[PDB]
């Protein structure tokens, strides 16, 4: 069926070159013509390059012209995406779009893939902190409240945090990484608690990551 | 030069009324229009070939029509499961198709009251190097806002990193987490601190002058 | 660019009026005349070489007037 | 009643059993319309709004010249090249001067030499091209009446009311179907892809003034250009149209600008017609239609009232609106209401014969007030005739005289329609064309002479139409032969078509 | 084809047509109605009260098949040299473009 499956993940250091692999199968990809269509986080849709039918032929926008290169090989009906001088304007979400073309660049059904992480940051090794989130402590024996975890300064994106080994998953969500004046990572969530539970049952996230080695555990303070 | 523009952007509608979206362009687009849905989160399908025939595995229940430039969705019963976000797609001459702007629906909730939550900077937090005055707010509507952080009698603006979650199913659960990056020089020197909410419901914001060494 | 075209090969006839119409009848007559007042000689010119020509004394004057006017307008 | 008083109004008469009439509505004309127990219709087309109009060839008209450069090699030591000629908004041309020892060189002859210039051009003009699925016709209708001198027989039309209508023509909508509230309602089937062949017209776009620009023209102009398809910095294909290298003296190569050519691209405009523009859209001022009427709906409203009782006054004093026609205003003073004046042409008024015809059919007081204005239109004979506008001992008579004659009407009728051949071409066969055999022959005929002389001559101007005219007119004058009639029938059809402007 | 039924009325005119190069003119159109299989009344017609068909058809027998609101047709005719009118509806709710 339609699997346009997507390599090439990872970080795109500023001043270095990558490449996206789509891994496209299961149709004859020598007549479906490919498309690149980029997902800013906070914004629209971009327009990207795209690859005609004919080996030759390619296009981009004017925005990213003379660029991102992209090559097609018959044998192996995949994609390159040359990310040649990647600047920061570049941190979104790349896809590959595929359809049939008589004429050079067309389609009248469309397919997609499934997306590709390209952010950009200029930072060092950092791990993920414990930053603690809580309440006033006028209304918390019993009811409902509002607090969280908070990871920040983290690198890469993500790191994989849990609450309480699955139990206090209700406003737990893999957030992407929010954007601070360097190459840090950050993210920020609410949970709904039933408040009894300041005593008995320990607020602590198990922040665990691989390329960081970085494990305090900690608990929120009211 | 084509740019897609759309309008309205939002509609706070019902789920079961209709919703008319439109796509303008600048020179004579003739008819060579494509929608598309985009779920967050998931792969981005289409809705529309043509403006009048969708693909497969797309009910008739959403159609578009042409009129000039501009094309209009009609939809006849909404559903909670399909407000997600529309995009629009150029096909006329020579690429690169030009992409409209994303056209989200919301839907109405309760909009009675939003949250209060302070959070004091829990001052271990404080001597590690960081501060996180997070002034919590949740279960409001509409998802914008206005947070003026009124320290010192003073607007201080620009480091205000919000987090807006994911609509919920029965409630609507919008949240905002309003973090002012400051040092600690920054916390030594300044004493008097103020968050914002600012809600349209109601018709004055709550604003919580706290003092440093409160809850 | 030197040599523009005249559009007055292709001119749309309406029943309004065109860009230029007060100016378009002594246009060319008007350039005729001042050629053939700056240069007096060429009539004679033409009386000498038209003449030759023809031996009919009838298309003598028909080449006398196409060279008369072949000549301000150079084609 | 809004076509009364314009120069250009034609009358067309009669149907093929009152079914439909075949016209032709001109741009700056007026045609109307009347029938023997239908109410006489006026027609007008006032505009037409040509939208989405995408780009061709544009040129520029006012050039400049930027730092310029010049640099020589020496003979037989190759020849001259810049790193500045690398690129496309640079124009140079290569030239061979003299050399010598005081000019720094080591061996005497022709050199080569370079001489660049980078081309700016500031202000351009732009070609537009137009669609013919994008005609939109705005035709105007408004029917004889009970309509007064003020807000009735004005452009008061920004309204729906009774007796007047408007109308868009569109490709995809070629008929339309005004609402005459309680006239009925006028069929129009137009023909609007059949106009003044707009595949081949442009527009244009210099200084805020716009043309319709022939293509075959458009497309042979001798000036620096791009596509049009740029956001940026364009090409400008063929740059060496505006730029001079003139060699002084054989010793440096100057290059200079030619000057802005928009005058002489606005004498170059001889044969294009202005239009304007309101916007994205282009609004003409020229051309025509080619309609059918369908009158089967079109209903006499009226019919049934009553004659006026008496007091009829006569303000503001008729006079003869170019054509024949006598606009005659009344104001009836009484409180009938819906009444129906009893106005008539007649010839030695002791008898009261009605003669002369009547263009507005069943005139009908609408207002139930006192003093109740009319606005009528009478068509006397040629002779004496007097203007009846009454019932009884209160009626009010006028002496007109109709300066004229039937064979002076011919004569006339016969410049009319030479005219209007030498305008519309094929199409004035149909202008009047009720269906038969000798207006869709004479049609076709007309088109095989049409289709073999616009592509024979096809570009003659008004003075060599003439000038050709007077060789086929001495043509037509000697060689006695059998091809007389050929040396008479283009001698015609290029004299008429010359001197009816 | 043959044996369906013709259509109602209400299309609609999307894709204004063109010329293939060849005399052809190929339509585009938007039967907004569920009647489902239909056959559609198109005919090129001059003089337009008595709607004689003087140009022939390349698509015969045109079919309406989707079953939905508004189900897309494209067809193909060939108009005689002159003007016409592609009449593709009956009754009183048909659309029309003239051609040249």
């Amino acid at each position: 069926e339609v699997q346009l499956l997507e390599s090439g993940g990872g970080l795109v250091q500023p001043g270095g070159s990558l490449r996206l692999s789509c891994a496209a199968s299961g149709f004859s990809f020598s007549t479906y013509s490919m498309h690149w269509v980029r997902q800013a986080p906070g914004k629209g849709l971009e327009w990207v390059s795209a690859i005609s039918g004919e080996g030759d032929s390619a296009y981009y926008a004017d925005s990213v012209k003379g660029r991102f290169t992209i090559s097609r090989d018959n044998s192996k009906n995949t994609l390159y995406l040359q990310m040649n001088k990647v600047r920061a304007e570049d941190t979104a979400v790349y896809y590959c779009v595929g359809g049939y073309s008589n004429f050079y660049y067309y389609y009248t059904m469309d397919a997609w893939g499934q997306g590709t992480m390209v952010t950009v940051s200029s930072a060092s090794t950092k791990g993920p902190s414990v930053f603690p989130l809580a309440p006033s402590s006028k209304s918390t024996s019993g009811g409902t409240a509002a607090l969280g975890c908070l990871v920040k300064d983290y690198f890469p994106e993500p790191v994989t945090v849990s609450w309480n080994s699955g139990a206090l998953t209700s406003g737990v969500h893999t957030f992407p990484a929010v954007l601070q004046s360097s190459g840090l990572y950050s993210l920020s969530s609410v949970v709904t608690v039933p408040s009894s539970s300041l005593g008995t049952q320990t607020y602590i996230c198990n922040v665990n990551h691989k390329p960081s080695n970085t494990k305090v555990d900690k608990k929120v303070e009211p | 030069d084509i740019v897609m523009t759309q309008s309205p952007a939002s509609l706070s509608l019902s789920p079961g009324e209709r919703a008319t979206l439109s796509c303008r362009a600048t020179q004579s687009i003739s008819t060579f229009l494509a929608w598309y849905q985009q779920k967050p989160g998931q792969a981005p399908r289409l809705l529309i070939y043509d403006a009048s025939t969708r693909a497969s595995g797309i009910p008739a229940r959403f159609s578009g029509s042409r009129s000039g430039t501009d094309f209009t969705l009609t939809i006849t019963r909404l559903e909670p499961e399909d407000f997600a976000v529309y995009y629009c797609q150029q096909r006329y001459n020579w690429p690169p198709y030009s992409f409209g702007q994303g056209t989200k629906l919301e839907i109405k909730r309760t909009v009675a009251a939003p949250s209060v939550f302070i959070f004091p900077p829990s001052d271990e937090q404080l001597k590690s190097g960081t501060a996180s005055v997070v002034c919590l707010l949740n279960n409001f509507y509409p998802r914008e806002a206005k947070v003026q952080w009124k320290v010192d009698n003073a607007l201080q603006s620009g480091n205000s990193q919000e987090s807006v979650t994911e609509q919920d199913s029965k409630d609507s659960t919008y949240s905002l987490s309003s973090t002012l990056t400051l040092s600690k020089a920054d916390y030594e020197k300044h004493k008097v601190y103020a968050c914002e909410v600012t809600h349209q419901g109601l018709s004055s914001p709550v604003t919580k002058s706290f003092n440093r060494g409160e809850c | 660019a030197v040599t523009l075209p005249s559009h007055s090969t292709r001119k749309l006839q309406t029943r309004s009026q065109t860009w230029l119409e007060s100016r378009e009848y002594t246009k060319h007559l008007i350039r005729v005349e001042n050629w053939i007042f700056r240069n007096p000689g060429f009539a004679l010119a033409a009386a000498a070489i038209a003449w030759l020509l023809g031996s009919s004394t009838s298309q003598k004057v028909i080449y006398l007037v196409m060279i008369l006017l072949i000549a301000p307008a150079y084609s | 009643i809004r076509c009364i008083g314009v120069s250009n109004r034609d009358f067309v008469e009669g149907m093929s059993g009152g079914t439909w009439v075949d016209v032709v509505l001109e741009h700056g004309g007026c045609v109307t319309v009347m029938a023997q127990d239908k109410p006489t219709v006026d027609i007008e087309l006032v505009t037409t709004t040509v939208s989405n109009m995408a780009e061709v060839r544009s040129y520029c008209y006012e050039a400049s010249i930027s730092d310029m450069a010049s640099d020589s090699r020496c003979p037989t030591q190759g020849e001259a090249y810049l790193d500045k000629q690398s690129d496309t908004q640079y124009v140079c041309k290569r030239t061979l001067v003299d050399r010598g020892w005081g000019n720094g060189c080591g061996l005497f002859g022709k050199g080569s030499l370079v001489t660049c210039a980078k081309f700016a051009c500031s202000k351009k003009m732009t070609g537009k091209s137009i669609q013919p699925e994008n005609l939109e016709y705005r035709i105007m209708l408004s029917v004889h009446g009970s309509q007064h001198s003020g807000m009735i027989v004005n452009d008061t039309g920004h309204e729906t009311d009774e007796n007047r209508a408007k109308v868009e023509i569109t490709p995809n909508s070629p008929r339309a179907e005004a609402t005459l509230g309680g006239f009925g309602s006028l069929g129009l089937d137009c023909e609007p892809r059949t106009g003044l062949d707009f595949s081949d017209l442009y527009y244009l776009t210099m200084n805020n003034k716009h043309w319709l620009v022939h293509k075959e023209w458009f497309h042979d102009i001798p000036l620096p250009w791009h596509a049009g398809a740029d956001t940026g910095t364009p090409h400008w294909n063929n740059k060496e149209a505006l730029v001079e290298f003139k060699d002084a003296h054989a010793k440096r190569q100057t290059v200079v600008v030619l000057g802005s050519q928009e005058g002489a691209v606005h004498t170059a405009l001889a044969g294009a017609l202005e239009a304007e523009m309101d916007g994205a859209k282009g609004r003409l001022s020229s051309g025509h239609l080619k309609c059918r009427l369908k009158m089967d709906k079109l209903r006499l409203k009226g019919v049934s009232y009553s004659l006026c009782t008496a007091a009829f006054t006569f303000t503001k004093i008729p006079a003869e609106t170019l054509h024949g026609t006598v606009t005659v205003e009344v104001q009836y003073a009484g409180t009938d209401g819906p009444c129906k004046v009893p106005a008539q042409m007649a010839v030695d008024m002791q008898t009261l014969t009605p003669v002369g015809r009547l263009i507005t059919a069943n005139p009908v007081i609408t207002e139930s007030t006192e003093n109740s204005k009319m606005m009528l239109e009478l068509d006397p004979p040629f002779g004496d005739s007097y203007i009846v506008i009454g019932v009884g001992e209160k009626k009010i008579t006028h002496h007109w005289h109709r300066s004229g004659s039937t064979i002076g009407k011919a004569f006339e009728a016969t410049v009319r329609g030479a005219k209007r051949m030498a305008v519309l071409g094929d199409t004035a066969w149909d202008f009047g064309s009720v269906g038969g055999a000798l207006n869709s022959l004479g049609k076709g005929i007309h088109q095989i002479f049409g289709a073999a002389f616009k592509s024979l001559f096809g570009g003659m101007s008004w003075f060599s139409q003439i000038l050709i005219g007077t060789l086929l007119m001495w043509l037509g004058l000697n060689t006695k032969n059998g091809s007389i009639s050929l040396m008479c029938l283009a001698l015609g059809g290029v004299l008429i078509f010359l001197s009816t402007a």
